[PDB]
DNA sequence: CGCTCTGCTCCTTCTCCTTTCCT
DNA sequence: AGGAGAAGGAGCAGAGCG
């Protein structure tokens, strides 16, 4: 037997109580910044919006100075937001928030650098790879940067063009935007500010009714919100300027940051390619690989247009968001494309020659065949506006991507019988056990065992039906549902918790084994630790580094797993 | 927390019944645990009665700390308080 | 007697002993061997998380004796420090309250 | 030796009320800090002076005077630039332990930092040089490089019971030195 | 119970003998009580204040250690019988030879009267000064005994 | 005990403690209601408000933040019963002295 | 070696209430209660290794050992175990709190049904520098009404109806919560209603009998579904619900039964054997939990399994409080003594053992009058004065009298009963041991427990105790008979009438208690009632008629009669 | 005294007592203790009922003042001392640097 | 202009709490 | 019992609507 004392050390029952959001954010900021940043971030996440005096009163550290330093560091890493508001009765009190998108840069850093390296297509030139890697690394590690700072951070009398021509190339592909106050401002607070000043300048006792006034304010603030949101995302005027006898060079004064939205869209493109590779041929998916990369730059925003976070959803009129999503995703002129466009950007390696059998040189008639294959597939990979016109229906492809990833996680963890039963109950509606036996053809004992193993997660819901006034469990007949929202909700929290657990374990290992990293720093760890003898020390270093690499690999796989559930 | 100075004290100068009973009990404890006394004993063994005699002769070496509701205090001795 | 009840699929031998493993048993397919791509990704992840910690924005900390001899003299200083004041800050991005701690 | 500054709480029993206040304060202080190590400051020897004494306060059941007091004690704690003599008593094949004169013998000076040409001779020979050796109960000199402390005692009651049934950390104040430069080892090497 | 100040002025090995000797003089002096003195005080036959065993033992060990010959030589120490005026008037040469440290306490008790001892008293002692202010310190700090 | 036959102590009830409070007698309440009825020594942790045993915390396995004090055995029993439901009456301690 | 140690006196400052997070319950344990068998019977009723009476949690008699800190029934404080459950279950103490948490959050994404400005205003109102329980309760209730008024999640736009609890009876279907999603949508078409009708169309085609039961079938919240929802509630909105999320276990999910702590055997001792209700109930808990766990993997009937899960609910519910008014649901079967029953009533913990106790050094006998007894004095029988000792410490002023008492010994009234040396621990009984040499070796710090003598301060009491003059402090006076005697003047404060009246005597055992008793409750200091300020201790019937007959105008006395009267008076 | 007519019942007694221990001592014990557990009621032990329950000293009557014993200690015999000491340390480098 | 929400105001059903104890 | 407290219903003027 294992005693309860041994349980608290080996098993992670101590960490099974911590909240997944607080655990993961706190671990990330503790890994990358430290204990004060973790304290402030934990307090913000646990309590919400706070002021500096409230932070001092809450955290044991009563040194305002320490709080101010922690807040400036957290703002430079844009892990926090601020809202400086003024009370009508007197003075003004600022307030602070925790930035979900700021921490996710630390959570995604290696993947971000990977994407920026691979998309510049600098695999030809070695120095280009090092240059873009250094640019993106320094930007992420510094929070925000300027071209002047980067150019003065290099030896003079050199070819500044070589280190600046790709910078504009970075800015032109959407992997770099300028930073403004909207990034540090809460979206719902901005929507509250914009909804007023349109419900206030209304004439007194106007002929328009109160409902009409509120609707008028809504659709007159939506336009301003859209303008302010779209301004920093896509306005290339900074890179459009051009000093005389020079190339296209960005404005020195503007300060640049990473554009998380573009990276998220790239991740969605990757997920779509990987899911497409499982329903058609590699040749067909090879074209899909370049079709998605062409529309990626102009693709719609992924997590939200920022308008669901901005307000109450509606009385019943999220249809006014669904319809606009369809309208954009189709009527975008860049998004619409034909079989002619795909010819030019087609890979040189691809042949397309014998991939097709009709009746059972990069020709445009070959592409149309595979695009018709994509449209014919059960998954709406592509849809046609007019014969010869093509577009990707995100509004209908994201639910199927989510459901497929979910059911395959179920298959890989629980039984294939569990996957079959989950799909059976989902396809059906409110199916009873006798009918489950009828349309699933599996023994009732096994069906019950798998159903129980499935209810431990939010995957199968029970719908009771009572036959007596007192809802006895003997006289009631029990049904089943699936409730896709609950199931996706549980799945993302589980993966978030497990990422938090892995990062915590890595930090614990480094804590225990820093006694060798001290000597490593003493003796120039890279390549020389063999010369310091201590073969036990070298072996311990080896296995701890192996554990670190494995931790990072499993973390990246967990990231790919929870990405689709993080979508909406 | 601080102490109200000797020159300005706003509390009564008359010892109370509670202060008297507490002083007698504390001194009786001190004597019963073999403390030196300061009055001629005559024939007596009880620490309580020795303490009563000492109080009547005004020879008890203790002072009283009076706590106001805010949290400051004043120091009154037994040779100052009267009854 | 509270021991009379018994389900059909259960015998007296199976019941009567509460045993919940409390240790996990259903793994995830993400813990297989490593790949070269994931290896290089881990390397860059290691370079990150390290560069920032050795950088200026740390805020991490939450025999320096008084006796003076020649050992303290000409002693190699361990590090050249950095402060919040050094890094160039764009003043618009920061609220007015925090200007005091940064070097104006 | 150094001087410290420590605040404390001292309880004076009614038996000692006849004595002087300082003469009883010093007595309870000497009881508390007679020959003991105060953690992370060294080993206290003797109370030297007395600087602050509050007014004695009484709790509702004891009848004694509880007094806050600050004082400056005499503590033994050399750091690096020190030199201490003595003679060696007990040696083992893990390093050499030199003793003081009845104060403490919890100082451990390693053999590896002892000069250069020295090694342990299990042939009952005191030491080996490539050309003179010392032995038990002879004058020596040395230094201390780093001073370490240990204050561990997480003995659960079951651990206590099992240890008692089956039946180490003697030193809570451990020092480590070296014997590199000439002059140490023994002063009677010369003249 | 809190320790306020880690270290006050360095209680050099000059007063650490006077204070302990005065303590022994005040109570439990064994230089003449070994003659079977039977002075009765307080009527208990104890005849001594502060029968305290622990303090007496440690103070005897310190006074014995500082009475044994200071081990720069192989029969007093040279500090146990140190005149008070000597400690205040031999300061002149120590201060004039600017060692640029606080090792004044190191020499007043340990390793006079030798060259190697004076050399190992401080680091690079030859390099800092080797012309006239080695023999001068030896002949001053060794002139007491 | 309370038996007519055993050495049954006499009960000092609610009305009687009310009378004694009305007289303003604190030490007599202490004597009659703790010392001479059920006075028990307990060990309580200082970082968590939980009673230990034998100088051992048994929740944070340290034995470094344990404080001894006397409380009624009925209070000890009530605290252990409260912990037996899902109630955790953490005890906070303060120094008696230090002004 | 020999490190310094310190001991600073400490005072209780304040209680702080919470719940255990199921990690504290496991940190709190020494063993896990796994089996159902109390005794292994291989060693003549020796307790099982992992049962309800496992010795690791203490012993019930003084002939055993507790296996954690080896000590008998005396020296063992007691140790806890834990009891993991196969299926999550509700906590009846926190049932209405669980209802209140559900009514304030979304049942799809678990976001609080408030607006950012609204919740900011409520938060500002909660953290005002002067706020007590009444204001806090008012603000929280207002928050509850506001979120009950909200109709659609601001984050996910779902639908939320009333979240009442299924009310069917005290015992049966009591702990069932129903969500009525489609109560606030009337004469309207919503996607939720369309999905509901689409789902229900299929079932009726296959099963045409549930047409009667198309109504009802609300969104039921079983304990596991409710637990999975609570794990997603954000931390930032815990304050609006009534929970401090700063500390671990500050979480709505820690109010659901997932680990039961196993109480120490001190709390549930085995009498001379017979067990008790708490132990029996927890054996039944282990039984039903094991049944659930074994049946879950065997694929037993879902209809059968939910009937057992409901039974485990009522089992842990009746172990915390006996409130199942209809126990007919239990096939085996409300006089059982649960945890709640051990704290309530006139004879519970608070009103029986904490605020009011039973004390040592006390007596009770009939009372009789005594005119020659001074007021301020009470007359104690010698027989009870020889058992009600007072512990006198040897203090250089009473050594001779104390050794004379030791020599006299318990047989004679001016004697002592026990001796307690300074260094020693146990009291030396003086009934044996040649007390002559003990009296010689008596030192100046020992404690002698001597018989009650003349002048000892005692308390005297009559029941019922209406006003504060029902208990007064007297002076003792040893006398040859068996009753308690008092002067008839001081009968008025007690309301005594020597017709069989009995009174209680208490002997304070400390110097401070003695001095306060005599100086504040003494008869001479309580001649006046404090309700009016009028005399209460004065003459009585004969003491008044005799005075009147003396001072009548017809009474003339010569010198012999005068002087005899004066001598009688003194 | 709190702006409204609060009676002497159990419902009124939740006026300003704010003490879970004494409210449980009075009436509706388990409801009060469970509410204190849920809302994390954090009472202080100052009332006479809590003082009795925990076996502490009341704050009224004889427990409303502090007894203090004058130490009767002079002040001029508390000065720091070290004889013929400070001639060396500080002055060793009080010139040329 | 009936219609249709949102909100009171009224009402019914459902538990708690009742004296000294006297060994 | 009586005696208040509290949680859920049930009809109803109110206010906005095309
Ligand atoms: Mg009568
Ligand atoms: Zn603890
Ligand atoms: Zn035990
Ligand atoms: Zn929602």
């Amino acid at each position: 037997l294992v005693t309860p004392e041994d349980v608290m050390t080996i098993s992670s029952l101590e960490q099974r109580t911590l909240n997944p959001d607080l655990f993961l954010y706190k671990e990330l900021v503790k890994a990358h910044l430290g204990e004060r940043a973790a304290s402030v971030i934990g307090m913000l996440v646990a309590l919400g919006r706070l002021s500096v005096r409230e932070l001092v009163e809450k955290i044991d550290g009563m040194d305002v100075d320490s709080v101010k330093t922690t807040l400036v560091s957290l703002t430079q890493l844009r892990c926090v937001k601020y809202l400086q508001e003024t009370a009508i009765s007197g003075k003004k009190t600022t307030y602070y928030y925790y930035n979900e998108e700021g921490i996710h840069i630390l959570l995604y850093s290696g993947l971000i650098i990977d994407e920026i390296i691979t998309q510049m297509r600098v695999n030809d030139e070695e120095e280009h790879k090092q240059l873009v890697a250094e640019i993106v690394q320094n930007v992420i590690s510094l929070g925000s940067l300027t071209v002047e700072d980067y150019l003065s951070s290099v030896t003079s009398d050199s070819m500044k063009y070589t280190i600046s021509s790709l910078f504009v190339q970075l800015c032109e592909m959407g992997y770099l935007i300028q930073i403004s106050k909207l990034h540090y401002t809460p979206i719902e607070d901005l929507w509250q500010f914009l909804y007023e000043k349109h419900y206030k300048n209304i004439p007194r006792n106007s002929p328009l009714s109160d409902l009409k006034k509120r609707s008028q304010a809504k659709m007159n603030a939506k336009t301003d919100f859209a303008k302010i949101i779209n301004k920093p995302n896509e306005l290339s005027q900074i890179l459009t300027v051009d000093p005389k006898t020079s190339l296209r060079i960005v404005k020195p004064t503007v300060s640049l940051t990473i554009n998380l939205d573009r990276f998220m869209k790239g991740r969605r493109s990757k997920q779509l390619i990987n899911l497409a590779k499982t329903r058609v041929g590699s040749v067909t998916a090879q074209v899909y690989k370049i079709a998605l990369r062409l529309t990626e730059q102009k693709s719609p925003k992924i997590r939200d247009p920022l308008t669901q976070t901005g307000l109450l959803q509606d009385l019943e009129e999220a249809k006014s968001f669904q319809d606009e999503a369809e309208l954009v995703e189709e009527k975008t002129p860049g998004l619409t494309f034909n079989a002619i466009d795909l010819a030019r950007h087609l890979p040189a390696e691809l042949d397309l020659r014998g991939s097709l059998l009709s009746r059972k040189p990069h020709s445009a008639s070959l592409i149309n065949s595979h695009l018709k294959i994509l449209a014919s597939s059960n998954f709406p990979f592509l849809n046609e506006t007019k014969p010869g016109v093509y577009y990707v229906p995100y509004s209908k492809l994201m639910p199927v991507l989510k459901s497929s990833v979910y059911e395959y996680v179920i298959a890989s963890t629980l039984g294939p019988s569990a996957m079959r039963l989950s799909r059976c109950i989902r396809d059906n509606k409110l199916v009873s056990e006798k009918i489950i036996n009828s349309t699933a053809l599996m023994k009732e004992k096994d069906i019950r065992s798998t159903l129980a193993s499935l209810i431990r997660y939010n995957s199968v819901e029970i719908q009771e039906v009572p036959r007596t006034a007192d809802r006895s469990a003997s006289r009631a007949v029990f049904l089943f549902r699936c409730k896709e929202t609950h199931s996706y909700n549980f799945m993302r929290q589980n993966l978030e918790w497990n990422m938090a657990n892995l990062l915590f374990k890595k930090e614990k290992l480094k804590q225990e084994n820093s006694t060798l990293l001290k000597k490593a720093n003493r003796d120039d760890v890279k390549g020389r630790e063999n010369e310091l003898l201590l073969p036990s020390e070298l072996n311990q270093l080896k296995m701890v580094n192996e554990r670190e690499l494995n931790v990072f690999a499993r973390l990246s796989r967990l990231l790919s797993l929870w990405e689709v559930f993080q979508m909406a | 927390e601080k102490a109200i100075p000797k020159d300005q004290r706003a509390t009564t100068p008359y010892m109370t019944k509670y202060e008297r009973a507490r002083i007698l009990g504390t001194r009786a404890l001190q004597i019963s645990m073999n403390a030196p006394v300061f009055v001629d004993l005559e024939g007596e063994t009880d620490p309580l009665r020795i303490a009563m005699k000492e109080l009547a002769e005004k020879k008890i070496p203790l002072v009283i700390r009076r706590y106001l509701p805010d949290g400051s205090f004043e120091d009154w001795s037994v040779e100052e308080l009267i009854v | 007697n509270y021991m009379s009840n018994l389900p059909f699929g259960l015998g007296y031998g199976d019941v009567g002993k509460n045993h919940i493993t409390e240790f996990p048993s259903i793994p995830l397919p993400i813990n297989g061997p490593i790949t070269n791509k994931e290896r290089s990704l881990a390397v860059k992840y290691i370079n990150f998380g390290k560069t920032v910690k050795d950088g200026p924005f740390y805020t991490g900390s939450m025999t320096n004796d008084g006796i003076e001899r020649y050992s303290d003299k000409y002693l190699k200083k361990r590090k050249i420090g950095i402060s919040i004041d050094d890094h160039p800050y764009n003043l618009n991005l920061f609220p007015n309250e925090l200007y005091n701690v940064m070097g104006i | 030796f150094i001087l410290s500054k420590i605040a404390d709480l001292v309880r004076i029993p009614p038996d000692q009320f006849h004595r002087d206040t300082i003469s009883a304060i010093t007595h309870q202080l000497n009881n508390k800090f007679a020959n003991k190590i105060i953690p992370n400051v060294g080993l206290c020897i003797t109370i030297y002076d007395l600087l602050t004494v509050e007014e004695g306060q009484l709790k509702p059941g004891d009848g004694s005077s509880y007094i806050n007091v600050t004082f400056r004690a005499v503590v033994f704690k050399p750091f690096l630039g020190e030199i201490v003599t003595g003679w060696i008593s007990k040696c083992t094949a893990e390093g050499i332990k030199v003793s003081l004169l009845g104060i403490f013998d919890d100082i451990f000076i390693p053999q590896n930092m002892l000069f250069e040409g020295c090694y342990y001779t299990p042939e009952e020979s005191a030491w080996i040089w490539p050309k003179l050796y010392f032995d038990v109960n002879e004058k020596i000199r040395f230094r201390i490089e780093r001073e370490v402390f240990v204050d561990v005692k997480p003995k659960s009651p079951k651990e206590r019971e099992l240890e008692e049934r089956a039946q180490e950390k003697p030193p809570a104040y451990a020092l480590l030195g070296s014997c590199q430069t000439d002059g140490m080892g023994l002063v009677s090497w010369w003249e | 119970m809190k320790v306020l100040e880690e270290r006050n002025a360095f209680l050099s090995d000059y007063e650490v003998l006077k204070f302990l000797t005065d303590l022994e003089k005040k109570h439990l002096w064994d230089q003449k009580s070994l003659a079977a003195l039977k002075k009765s005080r307080s009527k208990g036959k104890q005849n001594r204040p502060y029968n305290h065993p622990e303090l007496q033992g440690i103070t005897r060990n310190v006074v014995n250690y500082l009475s044994i010959n200071k081990n720069f030589i192989n029969e007093k120490s040279g500090i146990s019988k140190m005149s008070d005026e000597s400690f205040a008037e031999l300061m002149t040469k120590l201060n004039s030879f600017k060692l640029f440290k606080a090792e004044k306490l190191q020499i007043v008790n340990q390793l006079p009267a030798n060259m190697v001892h004076l050399y190992s008293i401080v680091e690079e002692c030859d390099a800092r000064f080797d012309e006239k202010t080695i023999e001068e310190m030896l002949e001053i700090i060794s002139g007491y005994a | 005990t309370e038996g007519r036959s055993r050495d049954g102590g006499l009960r000092l009830g609610e009305m009687e403690r009310d009378c004694v409070i009305a007289y303003g007698a604190s030490q007599l309440l202490l004597e009659r209601l703790m010392i001479s009825s059920d006075a028990f020594e307990v060990d309580v942790c200082d970082k968590c408000g939980l009673m230990g045993y034998s100088g051992w915390c048994t929740t944070c396995k340290s034995a470094e933040n344990i404080i001894k004090m006397t409380i009624p055995y009925a209070a000890k029993l009530l605290f252990q019963e409260l912990l037996s439901m899902n109630i955790a009456p953490r005890l906070r301690l303060e120094d008696i002295f230090q002004q | 070696k020999e490190v310094v140690v310190s001991e600073t006196p400490k005072r209780i400052k304040g209680l702080e209430f919470s719940a255990l997070s199921a990690a504290d319950i496991v940190a709190q344990s020494e063993v896990e209660v796994s089996t159902r068998d109390l005794f292994d019977l291989e060693k003549d009723r020796a307790p099982k290794a992992n049962g309800a009476l496992d010795p690791k949690m203490g012993v019930s008699s003084s002939s055993l050992e507790c296996a954690t800190c080896h000590g008998n029934l005396a020296s063992c404080h007691g140790h806890f175990g834990h009891l993991k459950l196969a299926l999550p279950v509700f906590h009846i103490g926190y049932f209405k709190a669980t209802i209140q948490i559900l009514q304030g959050i979304c049942k799809n994404c678990s976001a609080i049904l408030l607006s950012e400005t609204d919740k900011r205003q409520f938060l500002h109102e909660l953290r005002r520098p002067g706020v007590d329980n009444l204001r806090r309760m008012g603000i929280l209730k207002k928050i509850l009404d506001q979120c009950k008024k909200q109709r659609r999640c601001l984050h996910c736009g779902a639908l939320n109806g009333v979240v009442k609890k299924a009310a069917a009876g005290a015992g049966s279907a009591a702990l069932k919560i129903i969500h009525d999603t489609f109560r606030w949508v009337g004469k309207k078409s919503a996607p939720e209603k369309d999905i509901w009708v689409g789902e229900w169309k299929e079932v009726l085609a296959h099963n045409p009998e549930l047409e009667r039961y198309v109504k009802r079938c609300m969104d039921d919240l079983n304990p596991l579904k409710t637990l999975n929802l609570f794990k997603q509630i954000k931390s930032a909105d815990c304050e609006l619900l009534g929970i401090d999320a700063t500390v671990p276990s500050g979480r709505p999910e820690t109010y659901i039964w997932r680990y039961l702590p196993a109480p120490p055997v001190c709390i549930r001792p085995s009498v001379m054997s017979n067990e008790d209700d708490l132990t029996v109930k927890l054996t039944e808990i282990v039984w039903t939990s094991s049944l659930i766990k074994a049946g879950l993997d065997k694929g037993i009937s879902i209809n059968n399994m939910m009937e057992h899960w409901d039974y485990l609910q009522l089992t842990v519910a009746m172990y915390i409080n006996s409130d199942s008014v209809n126990p007919a649901m239990l096939p085996g079967s409300k006089p059982i003594r649960g945890f709640c029953q051990r704290l309530k009533g006139k004879q519970g913990r608070f009103r029986g053992n904490l605020s009011g106790k039973r004390v040592d050094f006390s007596g009770r006998t009939v009372i009789s009058p005594d005119p020659n007894l001074s007021i301020d004095e009470v007359a104690v029988p010698d027989r009870v004065a020889k058992v009600l000792t007072y512990p006198e410490k040897v203090t250089r002023y009473n050594r001779h009298k104390l050794q004379e008492l030791i020599v006299n010994g318990p047989n004679v009234h001016p004697g002592a009963n026990y001796l307690l040396k300074r260094n020693e621990d146990a009291r030396r009984n003086l009934r044996y041991g040649d007390r002559m040499k003990l009296a010689k070796n008596l030192q100046i710090g020992d404690v002698v427990e001597r018989h009650l003598e003349d002048g000892d301060v005692v308390l005297f009491n009559r029941q019922p105790s209406l006003h504060r003059l029902s208990i007064l402090s007297h002076y003792a006076k040893i006398r040859p008979w068996r009753t308690f005697r008092l002067n008839e003047c001081v009968c008025t404060p007690y309301n005594a009438d020597f017709d069989g009246d009995e009174m209680n005597l208490h002997v304070p055992q400390t110097e401070e208690a003695r001095a306060e008793a005599i100086n504040l409750m003494g008869v001479k200091n309580n001649l006046l009632t404090p309700k009016s300020g009028e005399p209460i201790i004065a003459a009585t019937q004969d003491f008044i008629t005799g005075s009147y007959l003396i001072s009548h105008k017809d009474s003339f006395y010569d010198r012999a009669t005068l002087t005899q009267l004066l001598s009688m008076m003194s | 005294y709190k702006g409204e007519v609060l009676g002497i019942t159990r419902f009124g007694l939740s006026k300003m007592r704010d003490s879970v221990l004494q409210l449980a001592s009075f009436e509706k014990t388990t409801d009060h203790l469970f509410d204190a557990a849920f809302y994390m009621k954090k009472d202080a032990v100052e009332g006479v009922s809590e003082c009795i329950i925990l076996g502490q000293t009341m704050s009224i009557g004889t427990g409303s003042f502090k007894v203090v014993k004058g130490t009767n200690i002079s002040e001029k015999d508390l000065v720091p001392k070290r004889c013929l000491f400070e001639s060396l340390s500080n002055e060793a480098a009080l010139k040329a640097n």
